[PDB]
């Protein structure tokens, strides 16, 4: 459109040993991918820089939770990590971290499963989740905004064209976003706890603050 | 057709909103901008002002001033939890949901509703308190000693953004209803009948925003997005409540608010 | 539990 | 890992 669900499918269709430490490991490995994916999103490689940065620091993690959760739509009571591993929820309920895990399954994965979310919305979600102008510091405020509005517009268009027998779908995509919010939060809350206290294979990139 | 049904529900919910909530955005804004006949709000900007305006205002008021402000707040919330229950009830379908679900949706839902609607009483400089009679500057609130000086500033920051969507009470009444029928509250027993109701709400909300705000493109999506921050402010609000409990006394906590807080995380 | 909520929820 | 994201971006 003015932001196209396909120049956007690209970014998606382009950047394709105890359970305790294995996960954050895999997300380190994801961090460079998430470098790559936000590269090819329309009008994006314009204006500023530090804030094309500040943005991927702001929710590297919600982007990254959606990637693997969607990816675990074909798995039962567990996830497929970046590396390919499989933290089935019993390894995560033993590893202390079972609860924030339960929510990932039933609140994201299962809800993505149930409605059958597809891959182009995944990247319009993660592209509004990215175009978050409530991040501190910007040349223009309506930068990450008027362009995030473009995503709304196109995302809405795609949904109606692709799924005409579901007029309620656009709002669901957007309503999958909060429960991710609260799950980005306490995912984060967790990482800090496994962090400047000790004991876990922390990786160089994950580290890049937290 | 179905459109007329959507307009009907939009009016039902507005009438009901008007009935359940003594102080509307329409009135709040008329006071804030002094477009009214009643004398202006009495302005609390400092401890001296706090003292004189104290008297004419909406138990154990032998507490320091931050705690009496905090408990003034919380008691207004209790009344608000009740106004909102009565409104939830007016939503078609609501009272037919498993009652354990009506409880849950309210448990998790009222704080999101409270701070949404309180935006309508704020400007970037203060909130209006006691059915419009007084006006607590944001500054005086930042100056209250930790953790009380922290309660409201995240509210004002959200509201200043929220208020920029320029929603009126007609729009607020469906959005609020949309918030209550959230299928993603923890421990819901029957998710589908709640979503079936919210989907129809959403439809009604979208036609309202386009009828009511034709020039305002993507208002619906932007408004739904705010359900994103909100999901947040609430969380930094529940913690802040724990920090009051960890660090503050024997303070009375209303039973009703106990029930909402009990095990909500 | 949550009797006070059930209470408001069921008053007419 | 420490700054380094302006070429990791702007090559
Ligand atoms: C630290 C926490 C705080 C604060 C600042 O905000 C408030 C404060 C109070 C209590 O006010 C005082 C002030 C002075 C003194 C004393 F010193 F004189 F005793 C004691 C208490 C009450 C309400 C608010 S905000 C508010 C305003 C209107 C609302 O509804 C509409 C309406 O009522 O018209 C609602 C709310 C909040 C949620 C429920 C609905
Ligand atoms: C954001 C996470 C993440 C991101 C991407 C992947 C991936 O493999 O693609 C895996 C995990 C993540 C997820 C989790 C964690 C920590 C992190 C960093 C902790 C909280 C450590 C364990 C629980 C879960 C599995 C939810």
């Amino acid at each position: 459109e003015d932001m196209p669900v396909e120049r956007i499918l690209e970014a998606e269709l382009a950047v394709e040993n105890d359970p305790v430490t294995n996960i954050c490991q895999a997300a380190d490995k994801q961090l460079f991918t998430l470098v790559e994916w936000a590269k090819r999103i329309p009008h994006f490689s314009e204006l500023p820089l530090d804030d094309q940065v500040i943005l991927l620091r702001a929710g590297w993690n919600e982007l990254l939770i959606a990637s693997f959760s969607h990816r675990s739509i074909a798995v039962k009571d567990g996830i497929l990590l970046a590396t390919g591993l499989h933290v089935h929820r019993n390894s995560a309920h033993s590893a202390g971290v079972g609860a924030i895990f339960d929510r990932v399954l039933t609140e994201l994965v299962s809800k993505m499963r149930d409605m059958q979310m597809d891959k182009t919305e995944l990247g319009c979600l993660r592209a509004i989740v990215l175009f978050n102008p409530d991040s501190k510091g910007l040349s223009n405020p309506a930068e990450v905004e008027a362009l995030r509005e473009k995503v709304y517009a196109s995302l809405e268009a795609y949904c109606k064209h692709k799924y005409p027998e579901q007029p309620g779908r656009f709002a669901k995509l957007l309503l999958r976003l909060p429960a991710l919010r609260s799950i980005g939060l306490k995912c984060l809350e967790h990482l800090f706890f496994f962090k400047l206290i000790g004991d876990t294979p922390i990786d160089t990139f994950l580290m890049e603050m937290l | 057709p179905e459109s007329a049904d959507l307009r009907a529900l939009a009016k039902h919910l507005y009438d009901s909103y008007i009935k359940s909530f003594p102080l509307t955005k329409a009135k709040a804004r008329a006071i804030l901008t002094g477009k009214t006949t009643d004398k202006s709000p009495f302005v609390i900007y400092d401890m001296n002002s706090l003292m004189m305006g104290e008297d004419k205002i909406k138990q154990e008021q032998s507490k320091e001033v931050a705690i009496r402000i905090f408990q003034g707040c919380q008691f207004r919330s209790v009344e608000a939890v009740q106004e909102i229950t009565e409104y939830a009830k007016s939503i078609p379908g609501f009272v037919n949901l498993d009652l354990n679900d009506q409880v849950t949706l309210l448990k998790y839902g009222v704080h999101e509703i409270i701070y949404t609607m309180l935006a309508s009483l704020m400007n970037k400089d203060g909130v209006l308190i006691s059915e419009g009679q007084g006006f607590m500057t944001r500054e005086f609130l930042k100056s209250l000693r930790k953790p009380f000086g922290d309660f409201m500033e995240p509210k004002f920051e959200f509201a200043v953004k929220f208020n920029a969507l320029e929603l009126d009470d007609s729009d607020l009444a469906i959005f609020i209803a949309v918030i209550i029928l959230s299928g993603d509250r923890p421990g819901l027993l029957n998710v589908k009948p709640i979503e079936d109701i919210q989907d129809n709400l959403l439809q009604a909300l979208e036609l309202q925003l386009k009828l009511n705000h034709p020039e305002s493109s993507q208002l619906f999506a932007k408004l739904l997005q705010k359900m994103t921050d909100l999901r947040q402010i609430v969380t930094e609000h529940v913690q802040l409540l724990q920090v009051i409990k960890k660090t503050e006394t024997d303070m009375s906590l209303h039973p009703l608010l106990q029930e909402i807080y009990k095990d909500l995380y | 539990t949550s009797h006070k909520l059930v209470q408001l929820l069921t008053t007419t």
